[PDB]
DNA sequence: AGACACTACGAGTACATA
DNA sequence: TTTTTTTATGTACTCGTAGTGTCT
């Protein structure tokens, strides 16, 4: 389980051995990483759209937010990545994106509520936003400006004008 | 907590047929009086409203108001998955998640049991159907099927007319034009053959097709439609269940 | 708030062909053949608001008297109008027998004709062709080349132009007449100025301008309604310096809200349709504004985009 | 909860007295809905500039509380092809209301990402039934609509937000929550927000929380800057002074040193310098030529990646060769 | 009363449309031939359309007209049935028109004589071929087309049938029309004289009580551009209003009735390398915008058919001081550029927006850039023949290097470039020195890298320039190809 | 104005279903002796008419004889929507541009119209004046329909020879059925009678004859008249008229 | 009870695009 | 005077195995 885990850090490549696990990992990106740390306290994540050149810790940083908010276990029931491996036109965009914005958040079991914060509302990441083409990011507006009360949207690209 | 254990299997199967190809996101509530469902359609024409008591249920336990959303899709894929002679079981937690349909045998130990995840809808439950009407009438299930699928052949609109002991179904359009025109009449020999009508004030309103084709296929459940119509007001059609009723309210057409 | 009130351009849309202030010689042939008959398979082609659906849809009217609701078929683009359509329902429509009087027949109106298949256009040809004693077509589109010529050669082709400032007047004075609203001779020319020979978004712009201000003036107009957007365009690229046609860019369109691929588009319509200058400058003005397009469309849509492009611009007309 | 919202939605105006900036299309839209003469509407503009906001109160104030059931609001987010056109608004538009007494409202939102055949489609069915219904097209692009769909609808431009309506938003939202303003500090978010109230939303929520303390504090100019990774007008016109007068190395050195000690972005610093340049009156036209066409060059070349220093020091050479020719 | 027609209520094109042969207006020789053929059918058939006369006409057994709408094919060939004395079955696209609609329907009726044709006359034998059909196919352009439709059923009914079929179109040269290139006699019915026309108009502008001088026929014709039935239309349309048409009001009359047809891919080609359009008179005549919608009648062929013979003309808008070279050049760096533009519009995101753009840097420029005089001939754009040929040859080199793969270790490019010039010399090369007995050399070097006898015959035709095989190959013994290829399918291969 | 009253709609729903995949469009005249309606196929090789007299009628009141075009694609829509207890009505005004289907329930006060427009039709009725023919049979409809059904799965060309008192139903692998005329008085409806004067040779096709043997309910007794230079005669008898149907032979 | 007309959801084929 | 071209969502047509209500 654990110690599974542990060797299998323990032999991967420098790259992933030393991925930043918690939001203190990150060592220059401050500024976003601290609001991201007093928005944890509370409830208000507003929709994020992480830019930048690679290689600065975008992905690493959602993840860690991921994590240290919903726990182990929630971070596998409460989170939608998309990646560019995967079909990200219309019809993807209207019906897998907006059935699981339309979805209620899963109820936290009783250990997760004891030490992680919970919120109400799930995260659907969008990894390398750049190849999504302009029709499916504006089929994307009133997904995110409607269902924003359950699910939350992090976009995540390296040419910020690639998004509309 | 919910726990709602049914006699048998195909009833609900057969209530979710009577709309299955009709509304999308249901919301059913849960209370202690029985489950409570209002759905409004796509174009927002029609509106189901299902209420089941716990007359139908083998065993009903309901702690507190429980509302769950989901759609009919993959609640009909769910329920497609369950054996005729399992029995059906819905369970749910104490915050609202996702519905536990259970499927149990009655000679071998086979738990089928299956998680839907719920929906988010908008619960805005309104209080509909507490108007006075002005015509109100009951006639068998066959016969407006008959009526209803044999006009939408000539036309995609059908009038409906109750004059003075008058009902009028006519359907004009391109092909041609049909009217029929059945009287009111009480059997003894045969009392659900009867044609009950009590009307106030002369009606004369237009539906279209493609929603009355939907309406009939409601016919599988009950076996005598009522149907009440007036100026300005949905058009209701009730089939009449054994613990509950299933009720469309249609949109006449604006002439 | 209850119920609301029929808009001016559905209201006081005209039912008879005199009521129409369009093209006096379509109008007037319209009206001899609805008083003699034997109206014949047409065409009515032209830009969008200036009276051809109510044109075929009068004249049908004034044809057939009370036999219009079974003897006029109307089929728009909003009905499936694809080759199964044209084989069976129009078909059986044309063979419908029909007692009309000894002048009229049975009228097939087809709204936005620019708009059905080839395959429907062509099923179409032979059902007009043999029916054509008891049936008759008319068509009314935008674009007569989006009608194969095999169609438009069993028809008459009734081209309507713009209507100019004297007829749009004349209209708004006659509908100001019938509404008893207050104006003023100089917001009467912004609205002529700002509908372009669009009538029924001049009668819109003098609605909302009533029942927004009260008075028709032309202060209130432009208040309500913005100056024309290919105009300003026009005059940024007609500008003689650089620094006046970014002032232009800057306070006219920048300022105001228009966004960078409408500005570019303008541009690019403008400087095609321009008479001006050579047709050599024309080109190059047209390479450049494409040039600037293609980085508004990857998303690099900014104002020094369009600074660069006007930069070259008056490069180019630098001699 | 409300209070879960982000504040872009939780600041969502919910009546027509709510909606600052637009006062010329408010008030008309208003007195339309008094007087009952509702025309087709075409709200046309900017993102963030209120449409989508100003029909929903709209709606709400004609039907109630009952608004999202009287009306049929379909978006880029839902299918939109002439089938759907066909089937779902002609029998939305034919039909009369189940809930009350009253014309319809169909609220095509971001309509300029509809079919060329779902528009010619539509233009007969805001033409045919309009006694019992109305058409409201919002629309960023007025290219992606055809003129006839364009010609039917009276067309709303929504200006983009100017200072006092902004200013007096953000004053409701210092009273709403408990935080403090520079006047500064104020005027440098009105200054990078073109009109956008999403972004002054949702970088104000920022800035409190990146005050990290109990708000007994004031928000400055600083606190802005460092937290939308902005340039400030100081270093902007410190890097453009080297650029201008001191030498090849010094200037390299002061843009060097700016861009790595704040972290800033290259492509703000050239808006910066571009909005700088934009006041500087210059000699004949040339330069400012060489000048726009360089920066817009270097802008698009940044807008594809590539290396950073490579481009700076393309900069710096643009700006100089283009004042060379200013003398 | 439902049989009383009223002659004011019939359109100007039936009330006057010709009851026999001699009305027809132009295009006697069309009709001539057609008639010929169709006299001469039954006498063909008997002789199973073995013997051709001086006509030329009875070795098909089925006739196709071809031209523009509107000049009587379809009045001319059911004039023609009628006098003739045959029973007309005539089917066109408004009917459903499919393969299993024509096996159903018509294809009961190639070896069927009629029903009607005994009980309209048998007292008194007129013809013997009375009781015969002939099928009139009339816009057979109209059908679906592809690999399936009735397009190809109709072209194998009209090589086996026992009844005359006549087919009738309005587009002769188009790709589902291929089918019919050399299976049924092909009449063109060209654009009618101007005299017969005249005579028409003025024979029924008499009748209909309406002035017409014959100084405006030709003009009518000319705008109009061979319709008689639009020209007809015209007058009936006309003719209510104004009674008098001869000089003065013709001029908006041509201008309100000008026919916009869309140019063919080849005309297209003509118009934009006109020198003449991009003159400073001929600007403000034929504006950009006709320019740009000229590309627009034909987006797919006009620019490949601008790349083709833009360096092909004489320039006459060469500014001073520039030769045509310069012209060429700038014509081919704007070519590029709308290549560019066109890549980026025919892939992801689905940029067609910029199509108006593609106009001018694909066609509109590189033309004015050249525009002049036609030198020679429009040539075809060769771009297309030579792209399938390259994608041929890409396909044969790819199942070679997938063939090899097991030990060459390159890529496609890096075998063809490298390998085969060492390939060719290691199979080839021994043959043209060592006879018949270096068979099994090449045998054991095909094998190590498991090529096969196809693959050996592709990979000789991937050289160019002062190596080609396609000499060398027949300038080797027929005995050792043949050894070689009897070798093959004897000894065995490991794949 | 014309009045016609069955008293079943079965009988007049057979009689369209007889003969409704031949033809769509049917011309029914109307005179004071009864209704003939004939029609041509869409390929013009079958021609189908019919004739039913007073008898079939209840009532039938008919002033002047009057042609109604009608659809048979149209009107087999509507008549599926009748019941077969009904009493089937055909009304009709002067110039009739429509005519109503009356159903009406004798034990039930259920009453239904049907209101159908009529079609444009080029009324060129031939005469159908009796034509000598060599051969007149007569054999029963259900055999006939039965031997047509086994020769059309085998081909398409269906060839017929009347000689020497014998019938060859022969199909081109090759399939033959020969038939003897013979007469039997304990059953009278299986006597295939023939009366020959000259050996016909006949040809047609495949689903002409499948279309026309799917008449085989009305009567069952069928009657052919055959003739080398003459299309085949397929007479169905019934209670009050007759059902013949007109198809053209095959090249030699 | 079963056969087969009626039928409506689904895979395949193209056809445009300002 | 003539043949072809990668891909991406919307539109229209077609055959078509399939699921179920109905009649000999
Ligand atoms: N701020 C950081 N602090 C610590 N390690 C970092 C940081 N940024 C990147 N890394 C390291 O770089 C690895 C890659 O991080 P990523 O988040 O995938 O980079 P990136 O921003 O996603 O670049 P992309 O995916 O090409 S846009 C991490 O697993 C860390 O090992
Ligand atoms: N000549 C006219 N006289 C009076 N009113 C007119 C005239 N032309 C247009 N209108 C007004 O404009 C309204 C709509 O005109 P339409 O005929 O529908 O426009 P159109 O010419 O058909 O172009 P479309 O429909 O967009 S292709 C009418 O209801 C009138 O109120
Ligand atoms: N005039 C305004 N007054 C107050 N808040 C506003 C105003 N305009 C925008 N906002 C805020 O910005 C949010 C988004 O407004 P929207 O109306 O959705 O923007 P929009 O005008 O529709 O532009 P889009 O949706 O990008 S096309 C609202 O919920 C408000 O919080
Ligand atoms: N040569 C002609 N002389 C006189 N009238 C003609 C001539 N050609 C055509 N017409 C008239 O045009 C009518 C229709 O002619 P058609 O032969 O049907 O046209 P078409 O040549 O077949 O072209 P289509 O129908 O588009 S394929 C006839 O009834 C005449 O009134
Ligand atoms: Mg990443
Ligand atoms: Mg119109
Ligand atoms: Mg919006
Ligand atoms: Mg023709």
């Amino acid at each position: 389980s654990k110690l599974a885990a542990e060797q299998s850090l323990a032999q991967q490549p420098w790259v992933e051995k030393y991925r930043p696990k918690n939001l203190d990992e990150v060592t220059a990106q401050d500024h976003a990483v601290t609001v991201l740390k007093k928005t944890l306290k509370s409830a208000n994540l507003p929709h994020m759209l992480f830019y930048g050149p690679p290689g600065t810790g975008k992905t690493s940083t959602i993840l860690a937010l991921t994590k240290e908010l919903y726990g182990p276990d929630l971070m596998k029931s409460r989170i939608l990545e998309l990646n560019a491996s995967d079909e990200r036109g219309i019809s993807i965009v209207r019906e897998k994106v907006k059935n699981f914005a339309r979805l209620t958040v899963s109820k936290p079991s009783k250990h997760d509520l004891e030490n992680y914060p919970c919120p109400p509302y799930k995260i659907i990441i969008l990894d390398e936003a750049d190849s999504m083409t302009a029709d499916a990011q504006s089929a994307l507006r009133r997904t995110m400006e409607t269902y924003s009360g359950v699910t939350r949207f992090c976009l995540i690209c390296n040419y910020v004008t690639r998004i509309i | 907590m919910l726990e709602a254990k049914f006699e048998e299997a195909s009833l609900f199967k057969r209530i979710i047929d009577g709309f299955k190809d009709c509304v999308q996101l249901v919301n059913f509530q849960c209370k202690e009086d029985g489950i409570i469902a209002q759905a409004v359609d796509d174009s927002r024409v029609l509106l189901v409203s299902l209420e089941i008591g716990v007359e139908a249920f083998q065993e009903y336990r309901c702690d507190h108001p429980v509302t769950l959303g989901m759609d009919l899709t993959s609640l009909s894929k769910i329920l497609r998955c369950g054996n005729n002679t399992d029995t059906l079981t819905l369970i749910a937690d104490n915050t609202p998640d996702s519905i536990i349909l259970l499927f149990e045998d009655t000679k071998k130990d086979r738990i089928a049991e299956y998680s839907l995840k719920l929906m988010d809808i908008d619960a805005d439950f309104l209080k509909i159907e507490e108007l006075q009407y002005d015509s109100t009438l009951s006639l068998p299930s066959s016969e407006f099927s008959k009526i209803v699928r044999d006009l939408s052949q000539l036309s995609d609109s059908i009038n409906i007319m109750i004059t003075k002991e008058t009902i009028k179904f006519v359907a004009d359009g391109d092909i041609g034009s049909g009217s029929v025109i059945i009287k009111p009449f009480v059997d003894m020999e045969h009392p659900e053959t009867s044609i009950k009508l009590e009307m106030d004030q002369p009606v004369d309103l237009t539906f279209g097709a493609k929603y009355l084709l939907d309406i009939i296929k409601g016919s599988s459940l009950s076996d005598r439609v009522g149907i009440r119509l007036s100026s300005e007001a949905p058009a209701l059609f009730q089939f009449d269940l054994k613990s509950g009723f299933l009720q469309f309210f249609l949109a006449p057409k604006f002439n | 708030t209850l119920s609301l009130q029929l808009p001016w351009v559905e209201k006081y849309r005209p039912q008879v062909l005199s009521d129409i202030v369009g093209n006096k010689e379509t109008i007037d042939r319209l009206q001899q053949i609805a008083k003699d008959g034997n109206m014949p398979h047409m065409i009515i082609s032209g830009m969008p608001g200036i009276g051809k659906t109510t044109s075929v849809h009068c004249l049908a009217h004034e044809l057939l008297g009370r036999s219009y609701a079974d003897g006029v078929l109307e089929l728009n683009a909003s009905d499936d109008r694809g080759i199964d359509v044209v084989r069976n329902q129009i078909k059986h429509f044309a063979q419908k027998k029909l007692h009309l009087p000894p002048g009229k027949h049975k009228i097939v109106i087809l709204d936005e004709a620019d708009s059905m298949t080839a395959g429907a256009q062509q099923a179409l040809r032979r059902t007009m062709e043999l029916y054509s004693n008891s049936t008759r077509f008319a068509f009314a589109c935008n674009q007569s080349n989006k009608i194969i010529e095999p169609l438009q050669s069993r028809c008459a082709i009734l081209r309507y132009s713009k209507l100019s400032d004297e007829d749009v007047l004349k209209r708004l004075l006659q509908i100001i007449k019938l509404e008893d609203v207050k104006y003023t001779n100089d917001g009467l020319e912004a609205i002529i100025f700002t509908a372009e020979g669009d009538m029924r978004q001049a009668i819109n712009n003098l609605q909302s301008t009533v029942a927004g201000h009260g008075l028709v003036n032309a202060d209130n107009v432009f208040k309500i309604v913005d100056s024309p957007h290919p105009l300003i365009v026009k005059k940024m690229l007609l500008a003689s310096n650089l620094e006046d046609s970014i002032q232009i860019l800057r306070t006219d369109l920048w300022k105001k809200g228009y966004s960078s691929i409408d500005i570019v588009t303008t541009s690019f319509r403008v400087t095609k349709n321009l008479a001006q200058v050579k047709e050599s400058v024309r080109l190059e003005m047209i390479k450049e504004i494409g040039l600037t397009h293609m980085r508004i469309l990857e998303g690099v849509g900014t104002y020094l985009q369009l600074a660069s492009m006007l930069a070259k611009i008056h490069k180019l007309n630098n001699k | 909860s409300k209070e879960n919202l982000p504040w872009v939605e939780k600041y969502r105006p919910e009546t027509l007295d709510e909606v600052y900036g637009q006062n010329e299309v408010i008030t008309t839209v208003r007195k339309f809905v008094d007087e009952g003469k509702l025309p087709h509407l075409l709200f046309y503009g900017p993102p963030g500039t209120g449409k989508t906001s100003t029909i929903v109160a709209l709606a709400r104030e004609i039907y109630g509380k009952n608004y999202s059931n009287m009306v049929l609001e379909l978006n880029a987010s839902d299918d939109r092809g002439i089938d759907v056109v066909r089937n779902q608004i002609k029998d939305f538009a034919s039909t009369r209301q189940i809930f009350s007494k009253g014309f319809k409202l169909i609220i095509l939102d971001e309509a300029d990402a509809m079919t060329n055949a779902a528009q010619n489609a539509l233009r007969r069915v805001i033409e045919r039934y309009t006694k019992n219904t109305r058409f409201c097209v919002l629309a960023n692009y007025a290219h992606k609509l055809t003129p006839a769909l364009l010609s039917r609808c009276t067309r709303f431009r929504f200006q983009p937000l100017p200072q006092e309506a902004i200013e007096r938003r953000i004053a409701n939202v210092l009273v709403h929550e408990k935080l403090k303003l520079s006047p500064n500090a104020e005027k440098a978010l009105i200054e990078l927000s073109n009109g956008d109230m999403r972004r002054v939303l949702n970088v104000l929520q920022s800035c409190k929380a990146t005050l990290d303390n109990p708000d007994e504090d004031e928000i400055s100019d600083d606190v802005i800057y460092e937290c939308c990774g902005a340039p400030r007008p100081s270093d902007l016109k410190a890097v453009l002074k080297s650029i201008l007068e001191d030498d090849w190395g010094t200037a390299h050195y002061t843009l060097n040193k700016v861009r790595s000690a704040k972290g800033l972005a290259l492509i703000d610093l050239i808006e910066g310098i571009v909005k700088i340049l934009e006041d500087y009156e210059l000699q004949n036209e040339e330069t400012r030529v060489h000048l726009l066409t360089k920066l817009a060059d270097i802008e698009y070349s940044i807008s594809k990646g590539g290396n950073d220093q490579i481009q700076g020091s393309a900069v710096i050479g643009a700006i100089k060769a283009s004042f060379e020719n200013e003398t | 009363e439902r049989d009383n027609v009223r002659e004011e209520d019939k359109l100007w094109t039936v009330k006057y449309a010709p009851t026999n042969l001699q009305q027809v207006c132009g295009n006697k020789g069309s009709v001539m031939k057609l008639k010929n053929w169709l006299a001469n059918w039954e006498n063909s058939k008997k002789n199973s359309f073995k013997h051709a006369g001086k006509d030329g006409s009875g070795v098909f057994r089925a006739a196709m007209l071809y031209g523009p709408p509107g000049i009587g094919k379809t009045t001319a060939a059911h004039l023609v049935a009628q006098e003739l004395g045959y029973d007309i079955l005539e089917q066109n696209a408004s009917d459903v028109r499919s393969k299993t609609l024509l096996n159903a329907g018509v294809k009961n009726a190639l070896d069927n004589m009629s029903v009607v044709g005994y009980f309209k006359h048998n007292e008194e034998a007129q013809n013997l071929n009375g009781k015969h059909f002939v099928i009139i196919m009339d816009e057979v352009d109209g059908m679906s087309g592809g690999d399936r439709g009735g397009v190809g059923q109709l072209a194998q009914f009209c090589r086996k049938t026992s009844t005359p079929l006549i087919l009738i179109c309005n587009e002769r040269n188009l790709p589902k029309m291929r089918p019919f290139d050399r299976v049924c006699l092909d009449i063109q019915f060209r654009r009618p004289d101007a005299n017969s026309i005249k005579s028409r108009l003025m024979t029924i502008a008499i009748r209909e009580k309406f002035k017409l001088d014959p100084n405006v026929i030709d003009r009518l014709i000319q705008t109009t551009r061979g319709d008689i039935r639009q020209v007809i239309n015209l007058l009936s349309t006309i003719s209510t209003t104004t009674k008098t048409i001869n000089h003065e009001n013709i001029n908006e009359i041509s201008k309100a009735w000008e026919k916009n047809i869309a140019l063919k891919p080849f005309d297209i080609a003509h118009k934009m390398l006109d020198g003449q359009i991009y003159s400073d008179i001929g600007s403000r005549n034929f504006t950009l915008n006709d320019k740009i919608a000229l590309y627009f009648d034909d987006f797919d062929f006009t620019p490949l058919m601008i790349q083709e013979n833009y360096l092909s003309t004489r320039p006459s808008v060469l500014k001073p001081g520039q030769s045509h070279l310069e012209a060429v050049a700038e014509a081919a760096n704007c070519i590029s550029l709308g290549d560019i533009v066109e890549k980026k519009i025919r892939s992801s995101e689905q940029l067609w927006s910029l199509l108006p753009l593609h106009a001018v840097l694909s066609s509109v420029y590189p033309a004015s850039k050249v525009a002049g005089h036609m030198a020679g001939r429009i040539n075809f754009t060769a771009w297309l023949g030579q792209n399938s040929k390259s994608a041929k040859y890409y396909r044969l080199l790819q199942e070679i290097h997938y063939h090899t793969r097991l030990g060459t270790s390159t890529d496609k490019i890096g075998l063809r470039l490298d390998y085969l010039p060492t390939f060719r010399k290691r199979l080839l090369d021994p043959f043209l020195k060592q006879g018949a007995d270096a068979i099994s050399s090449v045998i054991e070097v095909m094998d190590d890298y498991y090529l096969t006898k196809e693959d050996w015959d592709s990979i000789m035709e991937f050289f160019v320039g002062p190596d080609v095989t396609t000499a060398i190959i027949k300038k080797i013994p027929a005995t050792v190809k043949s050894g070689f290829t009897r070798k093959y399918n004897s000894m065995t291969h490991p794949v």
